[PDB]
């Protein structure tokens, strides 16, 4: 939390977190999109071209990230 | 301390050469009993000759065989010059013992100790027709304070452990009894739990333990013993308060914490067999008694002196005194060196006057043999003789005297015929020391020469040292 | 490509890869380093070496055999580990030639480095070396001679081989007497190939000449107190019982008492059981009894009252060799006194040598065990002498198994070198160059063998080469004056099987090590 | 795309994007694919040198300090300090090829290396991976069709193994053991045919163990149709040689079993102590009589026995061993046909296996012997004994025999085989060139990329040996144009002829088609992955 | 500087010198066969070696007349 003060800077932080969480899934839209393989602890890296399947295995910690993932899950 | 055996065995440098020199000294002490300082000094001299022999670009293998030839020649010379004695010649034994005591702090305490040493040897081993001497026959009681005059020639047994039976002293005609069962409550080999649910049962517990210990005391007195000795037990209490009280009420001396190693010595000396079971309390424990006195050394040490037995073994004991531990050790090791000298007199009865005379003669003879030789062998034998010349230099030193003059005068006196010329410490000059009774056997100098030659050969063929 | 010059280093901390020539440089430099560390023990003038322990133990040992250095040394180069593995294999095969095979492998690797620097592929080198090894083996078997049928010639060859083994060691002063002693010791087994039966002792002090052979057995276990000290012509029984506070092996058993009277009753019951066991032991008709574990005060007192000696602290090796030499049978249940054979001995005594009490066995019945007395001033020379004696026993056993022998001391080495050189000049291609480098390493082995004496090399090597070209295949270098002459008349002979095994082991080790191209490393800990 | 993103907001305030971004090297996209492909570059170029008979051998020192010199690439790279997931994917590729076939595991890695070799230049030209992957899959189909076209099969069955012997010798030529190729081929085929199922079933490798001891000479490697037992007899005077022995399977110690649950027994009086002593003595008596009732020759104890049991067995003169491992018990029971015995309750002479011959083997002055079992009339287990000058040549022999037996198993699975040594590789390159000449233009770049990828096998074979690669390449290609033959390739052993068939080299076609398909699939997968996360904090 | 033995060389030299005296009974450095410098024409001025010995003796003595160092 850097410049996470009341007002606009915290909104800027949330927007940046949203951009970062989008970047991970930004490239898998469509039927001919690339797939993602990211280390997930014990090396059971999973191949999944579906963006939602990528979403269930992410490491979201920013509140903006969580409050976007919940909408995606719904 | 003075004698080098303990000095070498105490200090340590961790370098392999130092440790093997210490081992050489220990082996020399084992084989003969003295000359450890002489053999290590000889080794050092051979090595200072060796380094100069080595800077001259000489292979360190031909020098080994040259040293072997020098060793065999020196052994031949020493055997030739030595003169045999007789086992019945007490004068020669007294001379050897006195010479042995000279290199110790008790040098002037020799006229009373050399007959003491030879008499102790005669007592503890076969008077004649024997080959080996058991040094374990005689034990030593090292006591602080006192003087050499306070030393004794006791022939009984001394218990250094304190009298746990306080108030009991000087049991006249004491009958020594050794037991191994611990004086405490009975305990099974297996774990037991004394569960008590009634007052009567708990009362019966200690009532029965008291009855059993009283029965034990009664069966102990069945034979009629008056002195009790217990083993050194740490898992179980060797002596308990109840047993001590019951034995003090009816006058039995009690001493605990007795080592199990002395039991074999006691059996060899008198024969009181240890007892582990109460039912085997026979009548063979005891015997005739002569004296049992708790001597005190002006309050500087508590001892239990029990001397005098009927038909004992061939074992005696020595009580060595001295103001500080160092002089006590010096006197003890002087006595031990005298005993080892008598042992060396037992076998290979070939005596030669010492005091640098054998080393002067050996140096001269090896110089002659080197002159007769040729090649690198002659130079190696010359270095050998120059090295072995060190002992008369050290003896001539420690007094400020000239080593060069002493060595050349001794060599000239050997050349004119007087081979037995040595160093006279009392007169502070150079003359024959046969009158001074400075004589040593063959298998002390021979052993030192052989051991030093073997060690220098061992370290001679060495290339590198590596660690693991 | 190589990871040495790469944009990234795909490694953990401390793990690295180096260029192929650098990798072989490191591996073979470690191999040659261990090689010349084991070097300088070849020939009769081999200089000894101290095996020091860098840790707090500081255990100092001296040995002339390089295999002792090999078994106890830190490992840095993987090729050095391969070398110590193959050398240990050779040592377990035969007791001599271990340093020989190690130094041959080290050379083969160093001229392999030189030849690769001379722009030659490793596979070509391997092929040429295989051809040269085949030629050398065929030449060695061509000149191999067996003389086991002739008993006098067999004994003379045993003399020569034991003298050959002892020449490299410091025992050359008594070489002949120790040789006949060891040959008598190995023949005392009546053709038995085992060597653990022959047992040795150590006694500080005394001259090396004082060493001798004892036909019976030497024992160093103390005797009890109450039992009589010396009883002869007795029967010796070996037992595997604990013989100390014998208790019920059931774990769940426990004692629950309400008073000390039952405690004393249980104590008396245990004492009575121990007495019954002692009587059961005594029922066997035995006076000298041998046990492994401790003996407490009550059983030793009972034995003393019974006038029967009990010997404790007899380890597994000691009872093994005692049973081998006397025929005694190990027992664990003493309920059948007559169903276990008792040991038979002629004379038993407790001799006094040095400043210790040693029990000496004489007139052993079976005699299938040799006990050797060795005397030395220091423990270092003692262990060197015993190691040399054990190596002599090993090589004597190897000769006994097969008497095919060859003339060593550089002689058979010149045979192999001549054959390999002849084939190399016979054949074209870089394989000939590789196998000629093989041959020059073969020639340089006895070169340094003789140079360890500070002698000349080229003249003797050329003279022996010319003589064997004339057909003097029995000519070998004489260490006595650093000269040449008939190798057989010097009484120095080497077993053909040992030579063949050393040659094959060196060839295979060089082949397997040379095939390594690059070194890859995991994460060190 | 390094050390995070530099924005610092846009009105002058401090800005935070990702945790630990002060030194985080953020890797997505084309540069991430460059990173992965170049890591695979390093892996492939470091591994590829073990191809062909002239191919050298890599060594590795593991995290435990144990060396490993090896020629078979699967086990060469099986213990690598893989960090990026692409290397691990190649590791599972190698494992899949190895347990699928056994040989050619080097081929997939080198083929993928060259595929990526030209794929990275195609990416540098600005080509998105989808069309590259599609062209590569089309090319793989073309190569598989060529492989099917140039197939040739022979007899493989148990009755005739001379072609099997030639195939095994060819396979082991690449290994250092090629000195006695005929001897190892014969002993390996004897071992595999000692116990085998010919009805397209698996051969019990649990019962065929490749074990040996160091020492002796390489040619002494011989087949032992039986079981190897490491343990030895406990007693010195105990006999060492027993013939026509019967195996007494024992899974209980020679001591009275104890209750599992915690138990307490109250011994209070002298009578109780004596009663417990006599009960224990009679329990030993019952146990020893029960053991002797079966009358078996050899008794194998898993939990061993105590001194009293040892003496009782000595008096009974019944050979027995102690503390034997469970898997060894299973192996000996299967080989001898023995039955499970829980304890003395089910101990009888009718449940005993039979061992034909039992001996103690000595290897000179070692004081460590071993027990060999063979000559079993119904031996269901066969083992091969290998001698060597050191433990690592022993390990190399182990893996060489492993690979040879895997090749034999592949041959038994199907006779559909082809000719290796780059000749089939050159034919596949010709086919891919033809397809490039006869298929739409845009993907022809991927066509010729795949062709140059398949061209690396003769490349590596030639540069391993040392001949000029490209002149031989062109000459063999021209001759293959003159005559269609999967037996015109590199003469690695310098035999002087390019007729590969004349040199008796046979490899399974299934292996090669699986190699090509697996390599294409893995390359296609790696082409479509551009995401790896690293903290890159550069800790001190 | 070359490698021949020192001591057998010494022995042979003084054996020949006691058999006959000549100022040219020395070392055959280049294997001319004989230890006779006259045949090999090994010539040096007497004055040079005279002064060699003299200067060596005097300076060795005057170095022996020094036994003190006081480095600060
Ligand atoms: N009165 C004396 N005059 C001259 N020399 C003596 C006299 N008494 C003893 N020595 C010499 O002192 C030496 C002492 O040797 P040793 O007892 O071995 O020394 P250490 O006891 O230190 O080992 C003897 O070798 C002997 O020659
Ligand atoms: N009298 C001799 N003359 C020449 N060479 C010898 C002689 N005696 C032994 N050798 C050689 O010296 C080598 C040294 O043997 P040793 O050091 O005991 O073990 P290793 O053979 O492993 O080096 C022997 O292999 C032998 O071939
Ligand atoms: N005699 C030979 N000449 C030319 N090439 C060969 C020969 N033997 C095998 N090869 C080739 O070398 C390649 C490597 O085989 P090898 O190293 O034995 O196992 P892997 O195929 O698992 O690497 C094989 O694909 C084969 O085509």
């Amino acid at each position: 939390g850097t410049d996470s003060s009341q007002g606009i800077p915290q909104l800027v932080s949330n927007i940046s977190a949203c951009q970062v969480i989008a970047e991970a899934v930004r490239t898998t839209l469509g039927p001919r999109g690339m797939d993602k393989l990211i280390v997930d602890g014990r090396g059971k890296a999973t191949i999944s071209n579906d963006g939602a399947t990528i979403l269930k295995l992410l490491d979201v910690v920013h509140p903006a990230a969580k409050t976007l993932v919940d909408i995606a899950k719904s | 301390t003075n004698d080098g055996a303990t000095i070498l065995k105490q200090m340590q440098v961790l370098h392999p050469a130092a440790r093997m020199l210490v081992e050489l000294s220990k082996a020399q002490d084992i084989e003969a009993g003295d000359g450890t300082t002489s053999v290590v000094i000889i080794a050092g001299s051979l090595l200072d000759s060796c380094t100069k022999l080595l800077q001259k670009g000489i292979h360190p293998t031909i020098i080994s065989e040259s040293f072997q030839k020098a060793l065999e020649k020196g052994i031949e010379i020493l055997t030739d010059m030595s003169r045999p004695v007789e086992l019945s010649d007490r004068e020669t034994l007294l001379n050897s013992a006195t010479t042995s005591l000279n290199s110790k702090v008790v040098s002037q305490y020799s006229s009373l100790l050399s007959p003491m040493s030879v008499n102790a040897v005669m007592k503890v081993i076969d008077p004649a027709t024997a080959t080996s001497v058991d040094l374990r026959d005689i034990k030593i009681v090292k006591k602080l304070g006192g003087t050499i005059d306070d030393c004794e020639l006791v022939e009984g047994l001394v218990l250094t452990q304190k009298v746990s039976n306080s108030g009991i002293t000087r049991v006249e005609k004491a009958k020594i009894g050794l037991i191994q069962f611990c004086l405490s409550a009975p305990k099974t080999d297996m774990d037991n739990q004394i569960v008590v649910s009634d007052y009567a049962q708990m009362d019966r517990v200690l009532r029965e333990e008291r009855a059993y210990i009283l029965n034990l005391v009664k069966q102990i007195k069945k034979t009629g013993c008056n002195v009790l000795l217990i083993q050194k037990s740490i898992l179980r209490d060797a002596l308990s308060d109840l047993a001590l009280h019951f034995l003090n009420k009816m006058k039995i001396m009690v001493i605990k914490d007795i080592e199990r190693e002395d039991i074999e010595f006691i059996c060899k000396t008198i024969g009181t067999k240890p007892v582990a079971h109460i039912d085997q309390f026979t009548a063979d424990m005891l015997g005739s008694a002569e004296l049992a006195e708790e001597v005190n050394l002006n309050g500087s040490g508590k001892l239990l002196k029990i001397t005098g037995c009927a038909s004992p073994g061939k074992t005696v004991t020595i009580v060595v005194r001295g103001s500080n531990k160092l002089v006590i050790e010096e006197a003890e090791r002087s006595i031990h060196d005298a005993l080892c000298v008598i042992r060396c007199l037992v076998k290979k009865r070939a005596l030669i006057a010492g005091g640098g005379a054998p080393e002067i003669e050996l140096a001269l003879r090896l110089t002659e043999y080197s002159r007769t030789l040729s090649g690198m062998e002659s130079y190696c034998v010359r270095a050998f003789a120059d090295a072995m010349e060190v002992i008369p230099s050290t003896l001539a030193e420690n007094a400020g005297l000239n080593p060069i003059s002493t060595v050349t005068e001794l060599r000239n006196r050997h050349a004119q015929g007087e081979k037995t010329a040595g160093i006279n410490v009392r007169k502070g000059g150079i003359s024959n020391i046969l009158e001074e009774l400075v004589v040593q056997p063959l298998l002390v100098s021979v052993s030192a020469l052989t051991l030093a030659t073997e060690t220098v050969r061992s370290i001679l063929k060495i290339d590198d040292v590596v660690n693991t | 490509a190589s990871l040495s010059l790469a944009p990234v280093n795909i490694f953990k901390a401390g793990a690295d890869e180096e260029r192929a020539e650098t990798a072989r440089l490191t591996s073979f430099i470690g191999a040659i380093a261990i090689g010349d560390l084991v070097k300088s023990t070849l020939g009769p003038k081999g200089m000894d070496k101290i095996l020091l322990s860098s840790g707090r133990d500081a255990s100092l040992m001296v040995t002339n055999d390089g295999a002792t250095i090999l078994k106890n040394i830190g490992v840095d180069n993987p090729a050095a580990k391969v070398l110590v593995d193959m050398s240990r294999v050779q040592d377990d095969e035969v007791g001599d030639g271990t340093t020989s095979v190690t130094v041959l492998a080290a050379e083969l690797l160093r001229e392999a480095e030189s030849l690769i620097a001379k722009k030659i592929h490793p596979q070509t080198i391997i092929a040429g070396w295989r051809e040269a090894t085949k030629a050398a083996r065929e030449a060695l078997l061509s000149s191999a001679v067996d003389h086991g049928s002739d008993e006098v010639k067999f004994r003379q060859d045993l003399m020569n081989i034991a003298g050959t083994t002892l020449s490299s060691k410091l025992l050359t002063h008594h070489k002949d007497h120790f040789t006949k002693l060891a040959v008598e010791a190995v023949l005392r087994l009546k053709g038995s190939g085992n060597l653990e039966a022959i047992h040795i002792i150590k006694k500080l002090g005394g001259s090396l000449a004082d060493s001798y052979l004892d036909e019976g057995f030497l024992l160093d276990k103390k005797i009890g107190v109450n039992q009589p000290k010396r009883i002869e012509n007795a029967k010796i029984l070996i037992a595997n019982t604990g013989m100390d506070t014998d208790k019920i092996k059931i774990f769940g058993s426990r004692v629950r008492v309400d008073s000390t009277a039952k405690v004393a009753e249980i104590e008396h019951a245990e004492k009575e059981k121990m007495k019954e066991k002692v009587e059961r032991i005594l029922k066997h008709g035995i006076n000298c009894f041998i046990n492994r574990q401790l003996i407490y005060n009550y059983p030793e007192q009972l034995f003393g009252a019974a006038g029967v000696m009990a010997i404790e602290h007899a380890d597994f090796a000691g009872v093994e060799r005692l049973a081998l030499v006397t025929g005694g049978e190990i027992a664990s249940t003493f309920d059948h006194p007559e169903l276990v054979k008792l040991g038979s001995c002629k004379l038993i005594e407790e001799v006094m040598i040095g400043e210790d009490k040693l029990i000496h066995f004489s007139g052993v019945a079976l005699g299938e065990a040799c006990t050797i007395v060795l005397r030395g001033a220091t423990q270092q020379i003692l262990d060197e002498a015993e190691r040399s004696l054990h190596d002599a026993l090993c090589v004597l056993a190897q000769t006994v198994k097969d008497s095919r022998t060859v003339y060593g001391g550089g002689c058979s080495e010149m045979l192999m070198a001549h054959a390999v050189t002849q084939l190399a000049n016979r054949t074209p291609g870089k394989e000939a160059v590789a196998m000629e480098s093989y041959a020059k390493a073969l020639r340089m082995l006895p070169t340094i063998i003789a140079d360890n004496a500070g002698y000349d090399s080229a003249d003797l090597v050329a003279q022996l080469r010319a003589a064997h070209s004339e057909g003097n295949t029995t000519a070998g270098l004489d260490m006595r004056e650093g000269t040449i002459g008939d190798m057989a008349i010097l009484g120095i002979t080497e077993s053909f099987q040992v030579k063949r095994q050393v040659l094959l082991s060196a060839a295979e080790a060089a082949e397997v090590i040379l095939r390594v191209d690059n070194i890859i490393k995991a994460a060190p800990r | 795309a390094s050390m995070g993103t530099l924005a610092f907001d846009e009105y002058g305030r401090p800005f935070l994007i990702i945790k630990d971004q002060d030194r985080k090297s953020r890797l997505m996209g084309l540069e991430a694919l460059k990173s992965h492909i170049m890591a695979a570059k390093a892996v492939a170029n470091t591994m590829r040198t073990s191809l062909g008979p002239n191919g050298l051998d890599k060594m590795m020192v593991d995290k435990d300090g144990d060396v490993t010199v090896t020629n078979d690439g699967a086990t060469i790279l099986s213990m690598m300090d893989v960090d990026h997931q692409i290397a691990k994917l190649m590791v599972e590729l190698s494992k899949s090829q190895d347990d699928e076939i056994g040989d050619g595991t080097t081929g997939v890695v080198v083929l993928a290396g060259a595929l990526l070799e030209e794929a990275e230049q195609l990416l540098d030209r600005g080509i998105h991976p989808i069309r590259i992957a599609d062209g590569y899959e089309q090319a793989a189909r073309v190569a598989i069709e060529h492989l099917d076209k140039i197939s040739d099969s022979v007899l493989v069955d148990i009755k005739d193994t001379e072609p099997l012997i030639q195939t095994a010798k060819t396979t082991l030529g690449s290994k250092v053991v090629n000195s006695c190729h005929r001897q190892m081929a014969e002993i390996a085929v004897n071992a595999v045919l000692t116990v085998a199922d010919m009805e397209r079933r698996d051969v019990d490798f649990e019962l065929i163990k490749v074990e040996g001891k160091v020492g002796g000479r390489l040619e002494d490697t011989k087949l032992i149709k039986g079981v190897i037992v490491d343990k030895d007899f406990s007693h010195p005077q105990m006999p060492k040689k027993v013939e026509d022995a019967k195996i007494a399977i024992l899974t209980c110690p020679f001591e009275p079993p104890k209750p599992k649950t915690k138990h307490k027994l109250d011994v209070t009086s002298v009578e109780d102590y004596k009663a417990l002593q006599k009960y224990e003595k009679e329990k030993f008596e019952e146990m020893i009589q029960q053991i002797k009732e079966t009358g078996a020759n050899l008794a194998i104890c898993q939990w061993g026995f105590d001194d009293e049991a040892n003496h009782l067995l000595l008096q009974n003169n019944l050979p027995a061993v102690r503390w034997v491992g469970g898997p060894e018990i299973e192996l000996i029971a299967i080989a001898t046909g023995g039955r499970i015995v829980p304890r003395f309750s089910e101990l009888t002479a009718e449940k005993l296996g039979f061992a034909g011959l039992v001996q103690e083997i000595s290897f000179g002055t070692t004081k460590d012997k071993m027990l060999v079992i063979e000559q079993c009339k119904n031996s269901r287990a066969v083992t091969i004994f290998i001698r060597g000058g050191n433990k690592m040549i022993i390990e190399e022999a182990k893996r060489s025999l492993h690979d040879a037996l895997c090749v034999i198993r592949n041959l038994i699975r199907d006779n559909r085989v082809v000719y290796g040594g780059g000749a089939a590789e050159i034919s596949c390159a010709l086919a891919v060139s033809q397809e490039a000449d006869k298929c739409p233009t845009l993907e022809q770049y991927a066509m010729r990329a795949f062709a140059d990828a398949l061209e690396v096998i003769p490349m590596a074979l030639s540069e391993n040996s040392g001949m000029n690669p490209i002149q031989t390449m062109t000459e063999v290609r021209a001759r293959q144009v003159k005559e269609m033959n999967p037996a015109l390739g590199i003469d690695c052993l310098h035999k002087g002829t390019n007729d590969m068939k004349q040199q008796h080299v046979i490899e399974t076609l299934i292996g090669k088609k699986q190699q090509i398909s697996l390599a294409t699939q893995m390359v296609r997968m790696i082409l479509k992955i551009d995401d790896i996360r690293k903290p890159g904090e550069s800790e001190e």
